[PDB]
DNA sequence: GCAGACACTACGAGTACATA
DNA sequence: TTTTTTTTATGTACTCGTAGTGTCTGC
């Protein structure tokens, strides 16, 4: 059935072997997973962020014959392999892959009895069933009751005698501030560009069509090391109509560009940072660090960012002139946040997105500036409040 | 062309209420013998077995082998118009996306034609559950309800241990303990109220109590339940039913023993 | 029966009738010949022809299957938390039969109005069911639609209509309709519509049942010319520091009728893609802003407008 | 009979012929009409300029009375218009057919500007799925206030500002039913102080009427208040020929004998500045100091303070124009 | 002066409960003849007639005629508190807004006076064309109302088909079809249970089910219902009652389309 | 050292619901007689008297008099998860700051405790001057549930007079107003529904809404309910729970607003 | 006939955001 | 290679939990 599946369906990986993702989290997840076999399978023998992933896994286990990490959470951006890598590592180990998911209720109760149904009984089929591993994706949209839910049966002393695999899309939730003290923290890198172009050039030659790596590259770049991105583009791309993939079809905007949302720290970094050495004029970076700015999100923790962190750099202008209109910019934010929440004028609010470029256009160097997150406003705020 | 004609529409009423939370969907499995359920449970936790042969219906017409992939709340909303004492004729093409059931429900001539759009599901094959059990008795559907329910009211879980005397259910809470010792109740006119023991190596187990309510909801469907479980092996649950077919369920215990 | 207007009536019904965007239409039809097509968001602007490259496509990959294997769903429907979970998920695993290469086809036209919830309970379904279904969707604004949804497809973008695209379907509306014009009307009717087709069959039929004859005065006299045009020279006269033809091109926009709201705000989209100095644009947004704070309070006159662009002509010679 | 009602409602035009002003639209609309393929409209321009009244008459000519409610929809800002009322009633209106008499119908939404984005962005389908059984009609001040779908779904007619040579006979006509006086100085004063409106030009005729019973220049201008053009005119000489105490001595006692404000004197101060050939940096200082002192006046702030400070906006430009010669 | 007085008060309680969530306000006809009701629901789809005669008041007395806005939801709130066994009083003075509800308590031994506040919505009068119907149907209230509900359960707008055999019930949702035809079914002992054709032309036409649950609320008025459906002209919901007079309702058709192919 | 038993679990899922949303403390004051219980609220408006005596109690074993306070959030969230007709005990001792209350069934091997924190309240006893009313009349519960959700679709003030043909209960507002008077119904098959007046001088008297419609959920506790009003004393709604005591509410009358233009 | 159980809709409550 | 929290004052929309309540089953 070649004309009956996706490509990224068909070219999924099923075996250990043929994962994309990174060398190290398949290490640390296969050896978290291999080491749940005392309590599971009743068996002894299975067969920087480096250094404190390293030093956990060989830390020991607590009074339970259990891990002191019950359950893992997989982070990282769209477009991995999380899903792929949990259900391959789950597979692998002898498991039974248990879905959760965003389109399920996701209720306090239907979460604690899901929950209690999927981990605190054996197999129906006895001897030689599989174990069941709860895999639950989207954790990060869960609600903040589903994820007490789930540290409280988490912290039964009914104890849990399964593993739990969660994946999510940013660490940073307020939902999952608890979950990152009790979890095996999985940080996922974005995927190498070399193993990336291989692998787009197996995925090209099983279809029987040529793409040079320079355009593959090019498509790696456009996508942002994104697996299911750049297999659909080259999809929708080749069809049948020709074989060879042109340059100008992949440097074209017309296909496989998406709207990503950029982080605070990126963005923080693109303001303060000129680009490095075309792409050198001044109202190209002006529309990039505009259109980043805005599609990053969350305009308040940006400005905050931008007004703790303009006073830390390497200041060319000694008579503060771009310090005192800095300052006028955030003030006229501010006059404009409380004209909008004032007058219920809701149109004065395409302005304040043009605040960081105020700050990129005065505050442009080519130096590494070392950008801290905002907290002196929240923390000024608190005791005042107390 | 497949066609079922249910005798009794209140049969075939009492299957569906029992595994409505229970099952997630319905695949019945067309043969020439019968109709056949093997669904399972994405937890792995509950297996429901379900056969009834050709004989016991008004008629039975089948072409080749077929399946049923139907989604089960989809089905619920047309035994709420059902009736209790009306005919059923539970009809599908051969290849096809639907399946039909026409009844004249409400006794009033009132022809109902439902059709049900069919869903498609993975085929997954559990060839035959082995039956090698130490632990047999036959019990009354309806005490076992009774108890299942009265065990509902403290507890989340019942340890089910078997004995000779009798099979013991017991279960604790923060608000009390429930508790209770079978004896021989063969003494009496009633021929399903009697217990019979004929079992060996007796087994102590724990089981979720969700669950087990759910298998005695169908317990007014037949009179006689035969419970089945032993070491490492499911409790089975057995509904004979009295001329059609005959239903068995499935459960996997705790983890936690006792 | 009633006569449909020429927006809905005209509608194309195959995909070679669709003008503009050549190379992703041409693709569009390469997939409806053969079939396979994975999942598609198409982004533009209003009017090119999203909706219509959607429909055609689903029209010729399916055919006499259309009523069982397509899930057509509008801002005008819910599209919530629970018709994610019991309506796209249901049709999802739902069995059709269907000749092969060819798939169900879920339809999510206007993904903007979608939650942010609803878009992420759409993933697993989407990744699930892509054996039996398909999806494709449709939006303007592409920031709406989250990252995951977006990388789940191959993001086609429609750009604005080229003049000559516009004309193409002019000619074809023109000779189904024998409708008289002259070439300065058509080209009239053009920079009236802007990239928008929608505009340039409504403004045809319009002047077509007003006059009977497409001329420039004809056209002009029911229609309007573009507003942001005549604000690009109004901010380019403010540029050099002449106040006097800045005020003359606000007192005619003035006295054709236009808010003072909706003068500041093509103002300020003039202002974000002008060619100036950047420092220069940045004051001048805030000087906009700043006046459009006192248009927003209560006080909204000529003589405020003429303030902004007194303010704006003194930013240029204070350096 | 006779009404006790506002002569903004008791004059209204119910049909199309006694709209005065955009006579091509109008022209174009009735075409529309005629033919039965009246499409989705986009009514929009400055208020009083007859957006309301030409869908009425429309709604009155396409529909009898005996079947006006089975046809017309008609929904304003005074009634809820959330996205439950356009997948609601909205949707069961425009996907319905007609009880008594076979036709299409018409849903009329005014101040479309008000609307919610959510409920304008479920408006869209509701137009383009069932635009042969109904159309919508969108009224609006605010064009940027409607999203641009909808703008490019409904053909948009902009209802400018009515003119004063055709806006006479109207008046004309309310005089001649009305039975009221009024000279030619007091229509030309009506059709100037109204700015293209012809509602609050009925409103100040109306008041006029009832104030002093006569329409004259001196009775409009007594009964609304508004500065003569000979006395702004005079504020302008004593603002550009003397000195800062004799000026404010003069203007002071302008403004005490007449009772004038001060918005309607920068108003038309601004207005005569224009008009006088100033210098390029005259008038945009003279500008910028009439926005200060304009938005000044917007608060609880001493009018006397502010008319110095308008004094002073010339005092200040007197030497630079004479030393410019 | 207005004094129209209902024998019992469970009359008025079934009446306006199916009009609760489906009309917006009584603008009740005030004659000689009797109390009449013609107004559309919020919508302007569906159209309510209540034609009640005055020789099943106890005593109706009215010197002229009146047009009697009152709104509903305030309405509504006062037959919760009526007896089902009990006296109505309905009173309205010739230049006044008052509108006395004096009843009794089902303690039943109190007046108990209640005010409403007239309304000035002026309405245009609504022609009831009055043309004969291609389909006529006698069925009962309690058939008509339970497979509305059972249709509910499987789709969103039911088509409806009539013929010489008996009417048809289809309702193509989104679990499947759901198809209930009946017919001849006047075998009974009960003289309520029958199900009678009268006319001819087959008719087709597809109504919103919001509406048809809606109209069935008047079930406890009449023990059958009359159902009138011809190509053109709506569907009619017809409830008789018995001693009082008629109940009216219409419900437009929606518009479908055929598909191209 | 306090221990009580309670023949009934429902009747303090009978009471305490009542006061979920009145005060905002519970004192308990112990005595050799029964168990007392004063408390306001914190708008000063209503006083609650419940009195329990001892004779009613399965067992009572009392040494000191003493007062210790239980809070309403904590409280309300146990008596979910307690039974109905089961039997509900209490411990406190003479030094612990812990209330002990346990809800287990009348037959079980283990008990059920939820205990919460005693509030260390300082409060005082106004006092009630138990003076000579104008009115006190008996009046069924359930239907005094009915009448005080009567008049809350009305208005948010009502009027209660009682003179000697009855008690007029009357809610003026925006919509109109509403007379009740219950009377003379002595001929009944119930001494339920006997409406007895006992005395004679007239009081006109308003009082708030709200906190009448959060007494009438406590209508089951009792049959009647006795009704007790003067010209400045305070109104007092009688209960008698059963056998084991009784309740007493006041509420002082609602400050009337003036009359302008 | 009346007590218990089932799903049903109305209502209270918490949260997010509103621009190009 | 670096992550907490409730303020802005309405209006609206979404989502979820809870509570009367009509109706069905049974001895
Ligand atoms: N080595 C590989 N070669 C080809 N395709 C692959 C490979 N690894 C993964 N994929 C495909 O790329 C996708 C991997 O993403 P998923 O694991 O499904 O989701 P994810 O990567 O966790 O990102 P999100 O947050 O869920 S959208 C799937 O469609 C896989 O079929
Ligand atoms: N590329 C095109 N070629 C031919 N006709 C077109 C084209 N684009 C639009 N039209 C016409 O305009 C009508 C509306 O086009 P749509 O597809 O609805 O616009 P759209 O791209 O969906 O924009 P939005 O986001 O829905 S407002 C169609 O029915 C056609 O008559
Ligand atoms: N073109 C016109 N011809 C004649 N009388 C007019 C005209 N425009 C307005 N009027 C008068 O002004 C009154 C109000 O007109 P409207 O139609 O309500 O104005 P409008 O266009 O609705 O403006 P807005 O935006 O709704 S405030 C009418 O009743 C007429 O008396
Ligand atoms: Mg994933
Ligand atoms: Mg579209
Ligand atoms: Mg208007």
């Amino acid at each position: 059935a070649s004309s009956h599946c996706l490509w990224v369906d068909e070219f999924a990986p099923r075996h250990y072997t043929e994962l994309l993702s990174d060398d190290f989290t398949n290490r640390c997840l296969l050896k978290w997973l291999k080491l749940w076999d005392l309590v599971v399978f009743g068996h002894e023998r299975p067969s920087s962020h480096e250094q404190v992933l390293e030093e956990m896994l060989e830390a020991g286990l607590d009074p339970s014959q259990r891990p002191k990490q019950k359950v893992a959470l997989l982070c990282g951006p769209p477009g991995l392999g999380k899903t792929t890598l949990a259900h391959v590592i789950a597979r692998h180990a002898g498991y039974s892959v248990v879905e959760m998911n965003a389109s399920d209720d996701r209720s306090p109760e239907v979460f604690r009895t899901r929950i209690e149904a999927a981990t605190q009984m054996e197999s129906v089929l006895g001897a030689g069933g599989k174990p069941n591993c709860l895999v639950i994706d989207e954790i990060d949209g869960a609600p903040v009751a589903a994820i007490n839910v789930l540290l409280s049966i988490l912290n039964r002393k009914g104890l849990l005698m399964r593993p739990i695999i969660c994946i999510c899309n940013d660490q940073f939730a307020p939902s999952l501030r608890q979950l990152k003290q009790q979890a095996f923290l999985l940080h996922f890198p974005p995927t190498l560009p070399s193993r990336l172009v291989q692998r787009l050039q197996e995925v090209s030659l099983r279809q029987g069509m040529r793409a040079d790596p320079g355009v593959l590259a090019a498509l790696c770049e456009k996508t942002d090391n994104d697996i299911r991105a750049c297999i659909n583009t080259l999809q929708f791309l080749y069809s049948r109509g020709q074989r060879e993939l042109s340059v100008r079809d992949v440097q074209a905007t017309r296909v496989g560009l998406k709207d990503q949302r950029r982080g605070l720290f990126s963005v923080w970094q693109e303001v303060f940072q000129l680009p490095r050495a075309s792409l050198t004029s001044a109202s190209q970076r002006f529309y990039r660090v505009l259109h980043a700015a805005a599609s990053a999100g969350e305009h308040e923790k940006v400005v905050q960012g931008l007004f703790d962190n303009f006073l830390r750099l390497r200041l060319r202008d000694s008579s503060l002139g771009a310090v005192c209109v800095a300052l006028d910019w955030l003030a006229f934010d501010d006059l404009l946040a409380g004209a909008a929440h004032h007058s219920q004028s809701f149109q004065l609010l395409r302005y304040p997105p043009f605040l960081p470029v105020a700050f990129h256009v005065l505050f442009a160097s080519s130096h590494t500036p070392r950008i801290t997150f905002p907290s002196s406003q929240q923390e000024a705020q608190n005791r005042m409040s107390q | 062309m497949f066609e079922a004609r249910l005798v009794q529409g209140s049969i075939l009423k009492k299957v569906l209420e029992a595994l409505k939370d229970l099952i997630n969907e319905a695949c019945w499995d067309i043969s020439s013998s019968g109709v056949n359920l093997q669904s399972m449970d994405s937890s792995h936790v509950s297996l429901v077995q379900l056969t009834l042969r050709s004989e016991g219906f008004d008629t039975y017409r089948c072409d080749r082998n077929l399946a049923m992939g139907v989604n089960l709340t989809s089905m619920s909303k047309i035994l709420k118009c059902a009736g209790n004492e009306d005919i059923i004729t539970l009809r599908a093409e051969d290849n096809a996306d639907t399946l039909a059931l026409v009844f004249e429900a409400p006794n009033q001539e009132k022809v109902s034609d439902y059709e049900m759009k069919l869903m498609d599901l993975d085929v997954e094959q559990l060839g035959i559950p082995e039956q090698e059990y130490s632990c047999v008795v036959k019990m009354p559907s309806g005490e076992f309800a009774r108890i299942c329910r009265d065990l509902s009211h403290i507890g989340d879980a019942v340890v089910i241990s078997c004995a000779k005397d009798g099979v013991k259910f017991s279960a604790s809470g923060e608000l009390g303990n429930g508790n209770i010792k079978l004896s021989q109740t063969s003494n009496v006119d009633k021929e399903e109220e009697a217990v019979t023991i004929e079992m060996n190596e007796p087994v102590q187990l724990t089981f979720a109590l969700r669950y087990l309510n759910f298998f005695t909801k169908a317990t007014p469907l037949s009179s006689t339940v035969t419970l089945s479980m032993s070491a490492d092996v499911p409790l089975v649950v057995e509904y004979k039913i009295a001329d059609m077919g005959h239903l068995k369920y499935y459960l996997a215990p705790k983890i936690e023993d006792e | 029966h009633y006569e449909l207007p020429w927006v809905e009536k005209y509608r194309p019904v195959k995909l070679n009738e669709i003008v503009g965007n050549e190379d992703t239409v041409s693709r569009l039809e390469v997939f409806a010949r053969e079939g396979n097509v994975p999942n598609i968001i198409i982004a533009g602007p209003p009017g090119t022809g999203k909706t219509t490259s959607i429909l055609c496509l689903a029209r010729a990959l399916l055919g006499p299957a259309l009523k069982d294997a397509m899930l057509e769903l509008n801002a005008s429907n819910d599209r919530g938390i629970d018709v994610v979970r019991n309506k796209i998920k249901m049709f999802a695993q739902q069995k059709v039969t269907l000749p092969k290469g060819r798939h169900k086809i879920i339809i999510l036209d206007e993904a903007d109005s979608m939650t942010d919830g609803a878009q992420q309970a759409l993933r697993r379904t989407m990744e699930i069911y892509s054996k039996t279904t398909r999806f494709a969707l449709a939006c303007n604004a592409s920031d709406k639609i989250i990252e995951p949804i977006q990388s789940r497809c191959a993001v086609l973008r429609y750009t604005k209509l080229t003049d000559a695209q516009i004309l193409t379907r002019l000619m074809n509306v023109i000779e189904k309709e024998r409708v008289p014009y002259t070439d300065d009307g058509l080209e009239a009717i053009i920079f009236t519509a802007q990239g928008d087709m929608r505009q340039a069959l409504n403004n045809l039929q319009s002047t077509f049942s007003g006059f009977g004859f497409i001329n420039s005065e004809n056209v002009f006299k029911v229609c309007d010319e573009p507003h942001p045009l005549l604000v690009k020279e109004m901010i380019q006269h403010c540029v050099n520091a002449n106040i006097d033809e800045a005020y003359k091109i606000l007192a005619h926009l003035w006295h054709l009728g236009y808010s003072p709201e909706d003068i500041i705000g093509n103002i300020f989209r003039v202002c974000k893609t002008f060619q100036m100095a950047e420092y220069l644009k940045l004051e001048f947004i805030k000087e906009i802003g700043y006046t459009h704070m006192k248009i927003a309070e209560g006080v909204n006159s000529l003589l405020q407008m003429a303030g902004l662009l007194a303010r704006l002509c003194q930013k240029t010679m204070a350096p | 009979k006779i009404r006790n009602l506002p002569w903004v409602e008791k004059y209204r035009p119910q049909t199309l012929n006694d709209l005065i002003s955009h006579q091509d639209i109008l022209s174009t609309i009735q075409k529309f009409i005629n033919e039965d393929r009246l499409p989705h409209l986009l009514l929009y321009g400055p208020p009083g300029t007859g957006k309301t009244s030409t869908i009425l008459a429309c709604a009155k000519q396409l529909y009898k009375d005996k079947e006006f409610g089975s046809m017309v929809l008609e929904l304003n800002a005074s009634d809820d218009r959330g996205i439950d009322i356009i997948r609601g009633p909205i949707l069961s209106f425009a996907s319905t057919r007609t009880i008594f008499k076979k036709g299409f119908k018409l849903v009329i939404l005014d101040e479309a500007d008000a609307m919610t984005q959510d409920a304008q962005n479920a408006l869209r389908r509701v137009i383009e799925k069932f635009t042969e059984n109904t159309r919508f009609c969108l009224i609006c001040n605010y064009l940027s206030k409607i999203i641009p779908a909808l703008q490019s779904r409904c053909t948009r007619f902009r209802f400018g500002p009515l003119t004063p040579e055709l806006m006479v006979p109207r008046l004309e006509h309310v005089v001649e039913e009305e039975k009221v006086d009024i000279s030619e100085d007091g229509m030309k004063a009506l059709v100037t102080l109204s700015s293209g409106d012809m509602r609050r030009a009925l409103n100040i005729l109306q008041s006029t009427n009832m104030a002093f019973g006569k329409v004259t220049e001196e009775t409009v201008y007594t009964c609304t208040g508004h500065p003569l053009k000979s006395d702004i005119a005079n504020i302008l000489d004593w603002m550009l020929n003397q000195d800062f105490t004799t000026a404010y001595r003069n203007i002071t006692e302008l403004k005490t004998l007449k009772g004038l404000a001060l918005h309607d004197i920068l108003t038309e101060i601004h207005l005569f500045v224009h008009r006088v050939d100033f210098p390029s940096s005259v008038r945009i200082h003279l500008l910028t100091k009439m926005a200060d002192i304009e938005y000044r006046l917007s608060v609880g702030t001493n009018e006397k303070i502010q008319l110095s400070s308008l004094i002073a906006a010339f005092q200040v430009t007197r030497d630079l124009i004479v030393a410019e010669a």
